C-alpha cells in the first residue's frame, strides 16, 4: 500500500554517498546547506512553512537513494522546492526558483546548474517523482506542535513561549536527519518536551491529566523518553556545533 | 469544414394520422392525412378521395385535430409539432389560389418537465373551449381557445396520477371533463377531473375511479346519446358511467392488440377497432330506451368484419367506404358491406396506395444493364411485409413482391441472378408442444426448402419453457429471382436464432461465390447475447449448401467484405476472419473498444464502426502487422441507427433522434491527440428516423449527363418510407446555397410560422445545435415554386464567390437554372 | 513491493483503445497481462516541459491516495514508458495513472438517451454519491468539478466519483482565496457566479442537486452558455438573489454588476411538483441561494428520502441492452 520512510540511525551509514567515499561530516554538511537552501530559496519567494518542509523532506529522501557526487545538491533542492510548490498548492515558476537561487548562491554554486539551469532542474522532476515513490503527501511537526498545545491550559505567556521555541527547534530538525528517523507526531512531542526543560516547564499540569508525569502520551501512544531524549541530543548538538545558542 | 446537401427523393409514405370534418369548407367532407411533415388535404366523394392540397410543415406532426369553435363557419385545425410548435389553421381559397392561413402559433415547450412514456397527447373539449396536451408526466397543460389568444399561451395543472395512458375529454358534462386511464403500483385506474378555466386547476370529477384491466390501452369518449367512456384492453371492453358498468371479454379480441379506434355512427351507436393482425371490428352498442324518455346502453357486442392493412388510423368516411391508414403497410380505401361475401368477410378493398413501409435495409443494383441503378427495399412489416423495386422514370415506378413476413436484410448475388433476403415470421406456441404460423408467407412458400442441423448449441442443459399462445420469431434466408422475383429457397435457421447480417461475396483464394450470414442465439432471459453463428452458404443448382460454420461468443451485428477477407463485429468486439483453402474461417486480428459494435463500413484499409453509445470510430486495418489501428473516434456520444463513409476523410452518421451528422479528420498532423479525434463539422435535424445509407444513385446515366455541381451520391431509407440523399459540395458551392436559404427563408411563408432554422436545428431531448454544414436541398428546389416577384426579391444583392468571376451579381433567371440543375440529382 | 510506483513499466498492460481525451492526456481502457483485470490509464505528459509535471496529475495523486470510499474513484499504481537507460535528461517518456476501469459514465448513458431512472434507482445513485462526497468532505477536500462525465457507473449499479484534477483543500478557520471559475456553467453555484473566490463545499452540493433534478428530467436544469445567462435561469427557478434569502450576496463582488430581469420569486416546488416530495425536499435544500443555509452533504444522507435506502440493494439503472438496437414496429 505505502512505503516506508523512516530508517535507523545506524542505516545513515550506508547510504550512497557514504559507500562512494563520502565521510559523515561531509554528508551531514551537505544535507544541512541543501535543506537551508530550500528554506532561504522559498522564504524569498515567500512560501508557506509547510511548503518549504515539504520540499526539505523530499530532499532528504532522495538523498537516501542516491549519491551527493552524482546529483549536485543545489539543483535538487530546487526542484524538490519546485515539486513541492506543486504538491501544497503553493505553485512557483521554475524559472523564478533559478533567478532566486542565482541570487543565493555564488558563482562557484551556481555552477552546478550547469549551462541551462531551468533544463537542469526541469528533467530532474522525472527522477524525483520516481524516486519518492510517487508519495506525494506529507504532515510536518507544524500541526502537531498547533494540534497538541490547543490542549494546553494554562499561563498563554508560558505556553505560547513553549510553543514559539519548540516551533524554532522545528525549523531546525529540517537541516537533519531526524525526518527519516521518526514520524512528525514524536518530533512535535520531542520540541515541545525539549523547550519544557528549558523554560523550567511542567507540562503535565497544562494537561486534562495534570498527575500523569509523561505528559506526552496522551498524545502519541508508545514513545519511551529514550526517543525524545535521542531527538533533543541531536538538536541541541546542531546548536553547539555551531555559534549559536539556544533560543530562550 | 465540411459541406454537404440532403435532398428528398421519396416523400414519408406512412400514414401517422388521419381524421376527417369540415376543413374547407362548410359544406365538404374532408379527409385530412398526416404523413411524417406533410399534411395531405382530400375531398370524399362517391368514388374515392379528390386531393385538393398538399403542404409541408416545418415539424414532425404530432397532433392533428379538427374543431370548430362558435361563430366560425367551418373547421379550424389545430398542429402540435414533436418539437412542440402549435399552430391553429385555417383554409382559404380565392378561385383557383389555394393558401393556409395561421390563426395562432406559439412554442409551448417548458423549461422544465420529464417527457412522458406514451408521447405527447392532444385533445379538444367538444364545446372548444379548450386544447388538453399531456406533454410531461404529472402535468396537464391548457390552452384556452379565446379568440385573443393567438399566441396560444397556456397554463399547466399539477397532476397527481404521474404514468397516464391516455385522456379524452368527456361529451355531457356540466364542465369540461377529462376522462383517463393511469397506472400506479396497485395497476390502471380510470379516473376524471373537471378542468375550471378560472381557477385554473382541476377539480372533483363527475364519477369515482374503477381499477381496470392491467393493459388498459385507449379511452372512447362516448357521444351524448349515452355519455360516459369506453376502455379498450387486451382481454375485455368496459363502459363507465357513474353508476353505470358493463364488460364485454370476447375471446376475439384476445388473439391481438387492438390499436386504434374510430367512430361510425355520429351518435356513438357503433365504433371500428383494429389490431395488430391486420382485423377489423365493429363495436356495437346496444341501446335500451326507459319510459321514462332516457337512453341507456343496455349491452356491447363485437363482430368480426374481415381484415385490412395493419392500421395506424382508421376513419369512416361516409356510406361503406373507411379509410385505412398504415405505417407498417400499404394504406386502403375498404367497403364496408351489409352482406358477407362467400368468405364470409364484410370489407372488399377498394384502392390500395402505396407505402415503403418502414424500410429495414435495401440495395441498389443494375437489374437491366442499364448504368442506371434499382433500387431494392426491405419494407414493411409481418403480413405487409414485402420487396419494393424502385425506378426512375416525372415520377418514381415501384413494384411490389409481397412476403407476408417481415424482411430484415437484402443484398444481390450476381453470379446467381438472385437476391439473398433475410426474414422473419411468427409462429405461436401451440398444443402440439411445437409452434403454427398464423399464415403461409414467403419461407413456407419456396419451392425447395432446408432446415439448419447445426450442432454447435445442441449440448445446451439450459432451459427455456414455453407457454400456449406465445409468439416466437422464426428466422429464413430467402434466395429470390431477380427477374421473376419468385421465392426459390428458404433455409430456416435454428430455433431461437436470429439472422441480423448478411452479405454475399468471394473470400480469400476461393473462386466460389456465397452467402454468408451472421446470426445470434436470442432467449428471453439473456440481456445481450452470447452466442452466435456465422454460417456460409453457397446457392448452386436451385438449392443451398452449408459449406462452413464459425461460432462465436455473441450477436453478428454486421458483416462486411474486407479486401477477400470477412469482417465482422460480434458485440464489442470487430473481428477480421481469413477464408482458408480448407474452406474454414480463421481468426486474423480483434479491436475491443467498443460498447456495442452494430454497424460497419469499410474503403480500403479503412473501418467505420458505429456504436451504441459511443457515435463512431475510424479503425484502420495494419496489413504489415496484420492487426488494427484506432485512427480517430468522435467522443460526443450519439445513440447511431445508421453509418455511412462519404469519403477517406468525412464520414455521415444518423442518430435515434432524427439528426444527421458528418464527422472528419481533424487533418492537423501537430499533436497526436488532434488526428485522434473526429471533429463533428455537419450537425443536421433530418426529422426521419434512417436505418440504411447506401452508395448509389437511381438517375438515369447515358453518361451525356451534365456534371452536377453535387459530387457522389449515398441513398438512404428511413421507418417512414422517406427516401433520402446526401452528397457534397466543394466551398464556394455552399456559400452561394447557404446564403440562398437565409433569403428564401425571409421570403417564404411557413405553416404555422415555424421558423426553418430552428426546424433544421440538431436537436436531442438534451441539447438543440444550430445547423451547420448541410444544405436544406428540399429548401433550395422550392425557390422553382415561388412567384416571380418573390424570385426577384430573393436574387437582390446576391453575389458569388471563387468562380470564373470573384464577385458576380445573380438573376432571378441565373438562379432558376442552377437549381434546375439541382433536380437532377434525383 | 506494491507501493513503489513509478517504476512498473506500461508494458504490463495491453491497451484495448482510448476511451477519452482528458486534460492532462488521454484516457485508455487497457487489460492487465498478468491479473486480467480491466483498467483505465490516465496518460501524463511531462514532455510539454512548460511546468513540467501537471498539478492537476498532482492533485489527483496527492488525494486519491488518501481517499478511499466504495463511492470514490481508487488509483491502483502508476506505470510509466519504457526509461531511455541512464539518459534521464534525453528521456521524454510519460506516466500513465492506473485507475479501475468502470463500465459507462453519466454523461454517455444520459446523452444516448439509453438510461432509465426509477425513484429507487436515483436513490441508490444519490445515496452513493452523497457518501462519496460526505467522505471527501469529511476529509475536509473539495472536488470543484463535480459534473454528470465525472460520475462513473458499473452496470451492477455502483456509483464513483472521479476527476479530482481541482480538487483542494478547504480551512474552514482560515479562509483562501481560490479560484473563482471552477464548476462547469451547468452545474455552477450561484456563488461562484458572482464571484466569491472564498467558497465553501456548499459548492459541491449545489453541483449535487443539480444532477438530482436531471435524473428526474432526463435534461439538465440549468443550461446556459454565459454566466450572466445561467443567473437569471437558477433565479427563475431558485428566485433571485436578494439580501432577505442571501443577507451577505451584498459582500460578492458581482451581485450590484450581475443582476436577474426581475426579481424573481422561488418556484422549485411549482415546476418540480412531479418528483416525489421526500425528493423534492432534498433538491430545495441543495439548491439553496446562501451556501451558508444550503444543506450538507451529512444533511443530504439524514433525509426521508435517503436515509432508509439500503445499499445492499444497489438496483441499477435499465441500461443499453441488445433489443435496444432493433426499433420496436408496434
Ligand atoms: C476520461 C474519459 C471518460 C469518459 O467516459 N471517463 C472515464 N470513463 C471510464 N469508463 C467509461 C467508458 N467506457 C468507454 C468505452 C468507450 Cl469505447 C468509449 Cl469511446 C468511452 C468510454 N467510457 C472510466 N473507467 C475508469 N476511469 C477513470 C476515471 C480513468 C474512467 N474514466
Amino acid at each position: 500500500t505505502k512505503p516506508c520512510w523512516y530508517w535507523d540511525k545506524k542505516d545513515l551509514a550506508h547510504t550512497p554517498s557514504q559507500l562512494e567515499g563520502l565521510d559523515p561530516a561531509t554528508e551531514a554538511r551537505y544535507r544541512r546547506e541543501g535543506a537551508r537552501f530550500i528554506f532561504d530559496v522559498g522564504t524569498r519567494l515567500g512560501l508557506h512553512y509547510d511548503t518549504l518542509a515539504t520540499g526539505i523532506i523530499y530532499f532528504h529522501r532522495f538523498y537516501m537513494f542516491h549519491s551527493f557526487k552524482q546529483f549536485p545538491r543545489y539543483v535538487t533542492g530546487a526542484c524538490c522546492l519546485f515539486l513541492a510548490g506543486k504538491v501544497e498548492e503553493t505553485p512557483k515558476k521554475c524559472k523564478d526558483i533559478i533567478k532566486t537561487a542565482r541570487s543565493l548562491l555564488n558563482d562557484v554554486q551556481f555552477g552546478q546548474f550547469g549551462d541551462d539551469p531551468k533544463e537542469e532542474v526541469m528533467v530532474l522532476e522525472r527522477i524525483l517523482l520516481q524516486t519518492i515513490k510517487f508519495d506525494l503527501q506529507v504532515e510536518h511537526p507544524y500541526q502537531f506542535l498547533l494540534k497538541y498545545a490547543k490542549q494546553l491550559k494554562g499561563d498563554k505567556n508560558k505556553i505560547q513561549k513553549l510553543v514559539q521555541m519548540a516551533w524554532t527547534f522545528v525549523n531546525d530538525s529540517l537541516c537533519t536527519t531526524l525526518s527519516l528517523q521518526w514520524e512528525p507526531e514524536i518530533i512535535a512531542v520531542a520540541v515541545m518536551y525539549l523547550a519544557g526543560r528549558l523554560c523550567k516547564f511542567e507540562i503535565q499540569e497544562w494537561t486534562s491529566k495534570p498527575m500523569y508525569r509523561r505528559w506526552w502520551e496522551q498524545f502519541v501512544q508508545d514513545v519511551p523518553v529514550d526517543v525524545l531524549e535521542d531527538i533533543c541530543h541531536q538538536i541541541l548538538d546542531l546548536y553547539s556545533q555551531g555559534k549559536q545558542q539556544m533560543p530562550h | 469544414m465540411s459541406y454537404n446537401y440532403v435532398v428528398t427523393a421519396q416523400k414519408p409514405t406512412a400514414v401517422n394520422g388521419c381524421v376527417t370534418g369540415h376543413f374547407t369548407s362548410a359544406e365538404d367532407l374532408n379527409l385530412l392525412i398526416a404523413k411524417n411533415t406533410r399534411l395531405e388535404i382530400y375531398v370524399v366523394t362517391a368514388e374515392g378521395l379528390r386531393p385538393v392540397k398538399e403542404v409541408g410543415m416545418y415539424g414532425k406532426i404530432a397532433v392533428m385535430e379538427l374543431f370548430r369553435p362558435k361563430g366560425e363557419s367551418k373547421d379550424l385545425l389545430f398542429i402540435l409539432t414533436a418539437k412542440y410548435n402549435a399552430c391553429i389553421l385555417e383554409y382559404k381559397q380565392s378561385g383557383e389560389s389555394i393558401d393556409i392561413i395561421t390563426r395562432a402559433h406559439g412554442n409551448v415547450q417548458d423549461r422544465i418537465g420529464r417527457p412522458s412514456e406514451t408521447g405527447i397527447i392532444g385533445i379538444i373539449d367538444p364545446e372548444c373551449r379548450m386544447i388538453g396536451l399531456r406533454l410531461y408526466d404529472g402535468l396537464f397543460k391548457v390552452i384556452p381557445l379565446d379568440r385573443d389568444n393567438k399566441e396560444l399561451k397556456a397554463f399547466n395543472i399539477r397532476l397527481e396520477e404521474l404514468h397516464v395512458i391516455d385522456v379524452k375529454f368527456l361529451y355531457g358534462c356540466q364542465a369540461p371533463t377529462i376522462c383517463f386511464v393511469y397506472q400506479d403500483p396497485q395497476g390502471r385506474h380510470v379516473k376524471t377531473y373537471e378542468v375550471s378555466l378560472r381557477e385554473k386547476e382541476f377539480n372533483k370529477g363527475p364519477w369515482k375511479q374503477e381499477n381496470v384491466e392491467a393493459e388498459a390501452s385507449m379511452v372512447i369518449a362516448v357521444p351524448e346519446p349515452f355519455g360516459g367512456a369506453i376502455i379498450i384492453g387486451q382481454e375485455s371492453i368496459t363502459y363507465h358511467n357513474g353508476d353505470k358498468y358493463l364488460a364485454i371479454a370476447p375471446p376475439i379480441i384476445k388473439q391481438s392488440t387492438i390499436v386504434c379506434h374510430n367512430r361510425v355512427d355520429p351518435n356513438g351507436s357503433r365504433y371500428l377497432l383494429g389490431d395488430m393482425e391486420g382485423r377489423l371490428f365493429m363495436l356495437l352498442l346496444e341501446k335500451e330506451e326507459q319510459m321514462d324518455g332516457t337512453v341507456t346502453l343496455k349491452d356491447l357486442r363485437v363482430e368480426l368484419l374481415g381484415e385490412t392493412s395493419i392500421a395506424e388510423c382508421l376513419t369512416y368516411l361516409d356510406n361503406g367506404v373507411v379509410f385505412v391508414g398504415s405505417r407498417l403497410g400499404d394504406s386502403q380505401l375498404v367497403k364496408l358491406n351489409v352482406d358477407s361475401n362467400e368468405q364470409g368477410s364484410y370489407v372488399v378493398a377498394m384502392e390500395t396506395f402505396t407505402n415503403l413501409g418502414p424500410i429495414v435495409d435495401m440495395c441498389v443494383v443494375d437489374l437491366e444493364r442499364q448504368g442506371q441503378g434499382q433500387l431494392v427495399t426491405c419494407s414493411g412489416a409481418f403480413k405487409e411485409g414485402s420487396l419494393r423495386i424502385i425506378r426512375n422514370g416525372q415520377k418514381l415506378h415501384i413494384r411490389t413482391v409481397p412476403l407476408y413476413e417481415s424482411p430484415r436484410k437484402i443484398c444481390y448475388q450476381e453470379v446467381s441472378q438472385c437476391f439473398g433476403v433475410l426474414s422473419s415470421r411468427i409462429e405461436v406456441q401451440d398444443t402440439s408442444g411445437g409452434t403454427t404460423a398464423l399464415r403461409p408467407s414467403a419461407s413456407t412458400q419456396a419451392l425447395s426448402s432446408s432446415v439448419s442441423s447445426s450442432k454447435l448449441f445442441s449440448s445446451s442443459t439450459a432451459p427455456h419453457e414455453t407457454s400456449f399462445g406465445e409468439e416466437v420469431e422464426v428466422h429464413n434466408l430467402l434466395i429470390i429471382d431477380q427477374h421473376t422475383f419468385e421465392v426459390l429457397h428458404a433455409h430456416q435457421f435454428l430455433q431461437n436464432e436470429y439472422a441480423l447480417s448478411l452479405v454475399s461475396c468471394k473470400l480469400g483464394k476461393d473462386p466460389n461465390t456465397y452467402f454468408i450470414v451472421g446470426t445470434a442465439m436470442v432467449y428471453p432471459e439473456e440481456a445481450e447475447p452470447k452466442q452466435g453463428r456465422i454460417v456460409v452458404f453457397q446457392y448452386s443448382d436451385g438449392k443451398l449448401q452449408t459449406v462452413a460454420e464459425k461460432e462465436v461468443k455473441g450477436a453478428v451485428y454486421s458483416m462486411v467484405e474486407f479486401n477477400g477477407k470477412l469482417l465482422a463485429s460480434i458485440n464489442s468486439t470487430v473481428r477480421l476472419y481469413e477464408w482458408t483453402t480448407e474452406k474454414e474461417l480463421r481468426t486474423e486480428c480483434n479491436h475491443y473498444n467498443n460498447i456495442m459494435a452494430l454497424y460497419l463500413k469499410t474503403k480500403g484499409d479503412f473501418i467505420l464502426v458505429g456504436d451504441l453509445m459511443r457515435s463512431v470510430l475510424l479503425l484502420a486495418y495494419k496489413p504489415m502487422e496484420g492487426n488494427f489501428e484506432e485512427i480517430a473516434r468522435d467522443f460526443n456520444p450519439n445513440w447511431m441507427s445508421a453509418v455511412e463513409i462519404l469519403d477517406d476523410d468525412n464520414f455521415l452518421g444518423a442518430e435515434n433522434a432524427f439528426n444527421l451528422f458528418v464527422c472528419q479528420k481533424d487533418s492537423a498532423a501537430t499533436t497526436d491527440e488532434e488526428r485522434q479525434h473526429l471533429q463533428e463539422v455537419g450537425l443536421f435535424h433530418l426529422g426521419e428516423f434512417v436505418n440504411v445509407f447506401c452508395h448509389g444513385s437511381l438517375v438515369m446515366q447515358n453518361l451525356g449527363e451534365t456534371s452536377t455541381p453535387t459530387q457522389g451520391s449515398v441513398l438512404f431509407g428511413t421507418v417512414n418510407g422517406m427516401i433520402g440523399l446526401v452528397t457534397s459540395l466543394s466551398e464556394s458551392w455552399y456559400n452561394l446555397l447557404l446564403d440562398m436559404q437565409n433569403r428564401l427563408n425571409k421570403v417564404i411563408k411557413s405553416v404555422g410560422k415555424i421558423e426553418h432554422s430552428f426546424w433544421r436545428s440538431f436537436h436531442t431531448e438534451r441539447k438543440t445545435e444550430p445547423a451547420t454544414g448541410f444544405i436544406d436541398g428540399d429548401l433550395i428546389e422550392s425557390f422553382l415554386d415561388i412567384s416571380r416577384p418573390k424570385m426577384q426579391e430573393v436574387v437582390a444583392n446576391l453575389q458569388y464567390d471563387d468562380g470564373s468571376g470573384m464577385k458576380r451579381e445573380a438573376t432571378a433567371d441565373d438562379l432558376i437554372k442552377v437549381v434546375e440543375e439541382l433536380t437532377r440529382i434525383h | 513491493t506494491e507501493s513503489d510506483w513509478g517504476k512498473r513499466c506500461v508494458d504490463k498492460f495491453d491497451i484495448i483503445g482510448i476511451i477519452g481525451e482528458g486534460t492532462y492526456g488521454q484516457v485508455y481502457k487497457a487489460k492487465d497481462k498478468d491479473t486480467g483485470e480491466l483498467v483505465a490509464l490516465k496518460k501524463v505528459r511531462l514532455d510539454n516541459e512548460k511546468e513540467g509535471f501537471p498539478i492537476t496529475a498532482i492533485r489527483e495523486i496527492k488525494i486519491l491516495r488518501q481517499l478511499i470510499h466504495r463511492s470514490v474513484v481508487n488509483m491502483k499504481e502508476i506505470v510509466t514508458d519504457k526509461q531511455d537507460a541512464l539518459d534521464f535528461k534525453k528521456d521524454k517518456g510519460a506516466f500513465y495513472l492506473v485507475f479501475e476501469y468502470m463500465d459507462h459514465d453519466l454523461m454517455g448513458l444520459l446523452e444516448s438517451g439509453l438510461v432509465h431512472f426509477s425513484e429507487d434507482h436515483i436513490k441508490s445513485f444519490m445515496k452513493q454519491l452523497m457518501e462519496g462526497l460526505e467522505y471527501c468532505h469529511k476529509k475536509n477536500f473539495l472536488h470543484r468539478d463535480i459534473k454528470c462525465s465525472n460520475i462513473l457507473l458499473n452496470n451492477s449499479g455502483q456509483i464513483k466519483l472521479a476527476d479530482f484534477g481541482l480538487a483542494r483543500l478547504y480551512n474552514s478557520e482560515e479562509s483562501r482565496p481560490y479560484t473563482n471559475k471552477v464548476i462547469t456553467l451547468w452545474y455552477r453555484p450561484p456563488e461562484l457566479l458572482l464571484g466569491e473566490e472564498r467558497y465553501t463545499p456548499a459548492i459541491d452540493v449545489w453541483s449535487c442537486g443539480c444532477i438530482l433534478g436531471e435524473l428526474f428530467t432526463k435534461k439538465p436544469i440549468f443550461q446556459a452558455n454565459l454566466e450572466l445567462a445561467q443567473l437569471e435561469l437558477i433565479s427563475r427557478l431558485c428566485g433571485s438573489p436578494c439580501p432577505a434569502v442571501w443577507p451577505d450576496v451584498i459582500r460578492l463582488p458581482y451581485f450590484n454588476t450581475m443582476k436577474p430581469k426581475k426579481q424573481y420569486r422561488r418556484r422549485l416546488r411549482e415546476e418540480f411538483s412531479f418528483i416525489p416530495s421526500a425528493a423534492l425536499d432534498l433538491l430545495d435544500h441543495m439548491l439553496t441561494l446562501d451556501p451558508s443555509k444550503r444543506c450538507t452533504a451529512e444533511q443530504t444522507l439524514q433525509s426521508d428520502f435517503l436515509k432508509d435506502v439500503e445499499l445492499s440493494k444497489m438496483a441499477p439503472p435499465d441500461l443499453p441492452h441488445w433489443q435496444d438496437c432493433h426499433e420496436l414496429w408496434s
